[PDB]
RNA sequence: AGAAGGGGGACCGGAAUAUCGUGAACACCCUUGCGGUGGGAGCGGGAUCCGGUCGCAGAAACCAGUGAGGAGCGACUGUU
RNA sequence: CAGCUUGUUGGUGGGGUGACGGCCUACCAAGGCGACGACGGGUAGCCGGCCUGAGAGGGUGUCCGGCCACACUGGGACUGAGAUACGGCCCAGACUCCUACGGGAGGCAGCAGUGGGGAAUAUUGCACAAUGGGCGCAAGCCUGAUGCAGCGACGCCGCGUGGGGGAUGACGGCCUUCGGGUUGUAAACCUCUUUCACCAUCGACGAAGGUCCGGGUUCUCUCGGAUUGACGGUAGGUGGAGAAGAAGCACCGGCCAACUACGUGCCAGCAGCCGCGGUAAUACGUAGGGUGCGAGCGUUGUCCGGAAUUACUGGGCGUAAAGAGCUCGUAGGUGGUUUGUCGCGUUGUUCGUGAAAUCUCACGGCUUAACUGUGAGCGUGCGGGCGAUACGGGCAGACUAGAGUACUGCAGGGGAGACUGGAAUUCCUGGUGUAGCGGUGGAAUGCGCAGAUAUCAGGAGGAACACCGGUGGCGAAGGCGGGUCUCUGGGCAGUAACUGACGCUGAGGAGCGAAAGCGUGGGGAGCGAACAGGAUUAGAUACCCUGGUAGUCCACGCCGUAAACGGUGGGUACUAGGUGUGGGUUUCCUUCCUUGGGAUCCGUGCCGUAGCUAACGCAUUAAGUACCCCGCCUGGGGAGUACGGCC
RNA sequence: UCGAAGGUGGGAUCGGCGAUUGGGACGAAGUCGUAACAAGGUAGCCGUACCGGAAGGUGCGGCUGGAUC
């Protein structure tokens, strides 16, 4: 069990993939910022903590279109545990040519691509959500 | 694949095979053109290409050949070779510059004029 | 295999009065003995370094392995 | 190339240096370097730069600039602020030369040039006119640095080899359906311009400069009298008639733009591939026509790209090349939740630095461009200060989920040792008994008649354990069941009893590891390589038959190889179902006896959703979606072979 | 004292030639066989041992990348 957040992409993208309404994992600090920046996307509908039997757990409800249509098209953990991926202000990732959003890890706190440019910190790039 | 097995051993170009060995770094070499014969190609060709064992000034003994319609060859002789392949002969793997030294254009040469040897008119 | 091939070797002086190592007298305690500890005299031994001296030659005379390479036969020490 | 070092590592006291220092010396310790590659071998001047590539990257160090190293080879000292001291010195070696034989002199990797090698790379020219450097109070002197000139299409740029009417469809050539068209407005004919060439003339900027004089007294300044340019009478301008003085080169089958005919008939021949030429060649030589470039066009030599065919960007490993035979574990890489601290990684700002030219934007000057000057980017970085702890990380803590331990049950051909049982084959002994037995598609070799095959009874001996038995179970893999006993391993289920990230992988390394084979002793019923005979066949060194040795067996060692396969590495998370089997547990339907159904965990089969795949197929036991670790591949042979090394 | 050059010696490493000899690649239209591709006429492969003019054959153990009831 590494890398709990390609864990917790992975799984988000295996629901996806598969229709299903609801997942379960869980529950981190870092878990639960990446959900508020998914939120604040549009990407997720509401997420919530519920307390497990150890620990707790950390629940994202996704949303769908009009027909069975996926409102998230993919996603890819970008600074993998094995080679670290850091980005500066002058050089920022974009994502499908600004279509897409990069989750940086900065002083700041977690932000995305444009929010990051704004201020002009850099810091980890941990995903592309796009 | 693994980044980590990467750094322990990194990757490598592939193995190169040099393809000018008799001339070692000359685009033409001077030779000696010794026992000027002739050999037949491969199977499916059935000619009689003009060869020539050519010794160049770097020491080295291959076997040439010669273009255009005959030639003025002879035993050891004042000659340039420079490389080309021929697709039909065995190892054939240079050839010798007809206009040079020693040997002659190639006469009633009006196409291409400079290949095989031959002056525009004087 | 002492493979092969090299280097040194005499004498005098100093280091050097426990220099070092051998044994251990006078003189030091106790269950007093053919006893124990310390002690270091006198007497012997070996090695090294530095300086000097002599000769043609320092293993000094006597004494005291020649070495290497390729084959055959018998494995070897032995026996005739 | 797996072990390297002894002034070597350190210390002490001196010596030495401009200066620290085993730099040197006397003494003391045993240390120092090495898998992040020392030591060893091959190769090489480094960088700014140059080329290619969208980039990352790949190649390279030549002009120029910065540095370093060297001056016939090797070694050494001195002078001096400062020495690889090219045109300084001493010595050793080689070479060349003079000589009266005793002895002496010399070093173009300075400029120019000669010999030799190579495919091949230039004048024994001018001047200090300007800049820099050295010597004086200077005036001045030197400078093969430098400024130029000469040779080369060697590279970049630029301009010409003309232009305006021209269907005489010149003539002709070419193709030819004998009609025609292509060459082709280009031509002749009428005309315009003279770019660069030829001839004559003027004539430079480069010099707000240096000398001898006039204000200045010398310090500063302009003034003119004289002179000072190698380039150079050169650039450049002007004046003169005349299109008159001026183009060639490669290719034309696909890649890739360019077709007809003649001669030829696997011959001459061409070619980058694959393919054309052996009697109608758009592929050979030639003629015409066309394409593209141009004072250049093709070939050769090498690098980059196409090549995502060494893949960070940007590859794969079931069957195409690719998972070690399996396991353990050293270093290493990587890692659950949560709190606090630091701020090392991270990131922001600021300062210093990151030379110039060259790369780019924007301009300025050579008639334009090449060339050159200026402003800004570039210089991906580094050092310093000042902000942050969102993530990794260090430290200090905490939790139980990971992991491990605990207790109670469960299944098992898991393994080792010892004892023991039956069937069957063979053999031995005896009885009954006579002429066949065995073997094949058919036979024969073979066995018996000296009593065989067959039958009965008893005994001896080795091997293997029918039925259970299966699609099943166990084991890391290889493998594992006749029975009993002893010793011992692992797994699963349940409680959550306990610790608290103690986890995953694992370079090397270590252990285990079918059969065959090897060493030592024993054993040998049956089978059975080798071998022998018979039979088939042209042959039969085989398939078939008759025999038969090692071996197969035991004990202890060795060997470490298999299609050792799921042709699929280990661990984790997630991703519809349907239907068998095995070990548990759990309430309920609890008697609906059903040991059935339902729930959960650990497996083992098949079918099937999405997804993946070249397809076959995989599909919760993935070859699907992700992460961490290790191993492996870069066309086929040669070859898993040679040499070296380890066993 | 150190110290270039030189001499003596045993080694280390890299090449060239070598009587003779082993295997490999390619050639032509040769000789001897048919081992594999069909159940290829005795199924084919994998490791080892032995044998034979040669491909190959046999034994032991394993796989289906074959079939059978
Ligand atoms: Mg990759
Ligand atoms: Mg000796
Ligand atoms: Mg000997
Ligand atoms: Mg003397
Ligand atoms: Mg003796
Ligand atoms: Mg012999
Ligand atoms: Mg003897
Ligand atoms: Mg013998
Ligand atoms: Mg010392
Ligand atoms: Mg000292
Ligand atoms: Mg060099
Ligand atoms: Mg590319
Ligand atoms: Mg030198
Ligand atoms: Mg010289
Ligand atoms: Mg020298
Ligand atoms: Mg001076
Ligand atoms: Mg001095
Ligand atoms: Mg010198
Ligand atoms: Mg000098
Ligand atoms: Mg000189
Ligand atoms: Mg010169
Ligand atoms: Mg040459
Ligand atoms: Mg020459
Ligand atoms: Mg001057
Ligand atoms: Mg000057
Ligand atoms: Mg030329
Ligand atoms: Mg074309
Ligand atoms: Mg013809
Ligand atoms: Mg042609
Ligand atoms: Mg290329
Ligand atoms: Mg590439
Ligand atoms: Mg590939
Ligand atoms: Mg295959
Ligand atoms: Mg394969
Ligand atoms: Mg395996
Ligand atoms: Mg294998
Ligand atoms: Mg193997
Ligand atoms: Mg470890
Ligand atoms: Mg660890
Ligand atoms: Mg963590
Ligand atoms: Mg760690
Ligand atoms: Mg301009
Ligand atoms: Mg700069
Ligand atoms: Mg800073
Ligand atoms: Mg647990
Ligand atoms: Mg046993
Ligand atoms: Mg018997
Ligand atoms: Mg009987
Ligand atoms: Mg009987
Ligand atoms: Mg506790
Ligand atoms: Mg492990
Ligand atoms: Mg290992
Ligand atoms: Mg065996
Ligand atoms: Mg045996
Ligand atoms: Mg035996
Ligand atoms: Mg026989
Ligand atoms: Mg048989
Ligand atoms: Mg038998
Ligand atoms: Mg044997
Ligand atoms: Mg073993
Ligand atoms: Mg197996
Ligand atoms: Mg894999
Ligand atoms: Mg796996
Ligand atoms: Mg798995
Ligand atoms: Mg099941
Ligand atoms: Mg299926
Ligand atoms: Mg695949
Ligand atoms: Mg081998
Ligand atoms: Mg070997
Ligand atoms: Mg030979
Ligand atoms: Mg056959
Ligand atoms: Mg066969
Ligand atoms: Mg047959
Ligand atoms: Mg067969
Ligand atoms: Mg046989
Ligand atoms: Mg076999
Ligand atoms: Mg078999």
């Amino acid at each position: 069990m590494t890398d709990p957040i390609a864990d917790f992409l992975t799984r988000l993208r295996n629901a996806n993939s598969a229709y299903h309404d609801e997942v379960s994992l869980p529950h981190s600090k870092l878990k639960a910022n990446i959900a508020q920046i998914l939120k604040n996307e549009g990407y997720i509908s509401d997420f919530r903590t519920e307390d497990a039997r150890v620990g707790k757990s950390l629940v994202i409800q996704l949303k769908y279109g009009p027909s069975r249509e996926r409102s998230i098209a993919g996603l890819r953990r970008v600074s993998k545990p094995g080679l670290r991926v850091y980005a500066k202000s002058t050089n920022l990732p974009r994502v499908l040519g600004g279509l897409g959003v990069a989750i940086i890890s900065t002083s700041s706190g977690l932000l995305t691509d444009r929010q990051a440019a704004r201020q002009g910190v850099g810091g980890e790039v941990l995903a592309y959500v796009w | 694949p693994t980044i980590q097995q990467l750094v322990r051993k990194g990757r490598r170009d592939k193995i190169s095979k040099v393809k000018t060995a008799a001339l070692k770094g000359s685009p033409q070499r001077r030779g000696v053109c010794t026992r000027v014969y002739t050999t037949t190609p491969k199977k499916p060709n059935s000619a009689l290409r003009k060869v020539a064992r050519v010794k160049l000034t770097s020491q080295v003994e291959v076997t040439a050949y010669i273009p255009g319609e005959g030639h003025n060859l002879q035993e050891h002789s004042m000659v340039l070779v420079r490389g080309g392949r021929v697709k039909d002969l065995p190892g054939v793997r240079y050839k010798i510059i007809r206009g040079s030294l020693d040997t002659q254009g190639v006469k009633n040469r009006k196409q291409a004029r400079s290949r095989y040897g031959a002056k525009k008119e004087k």
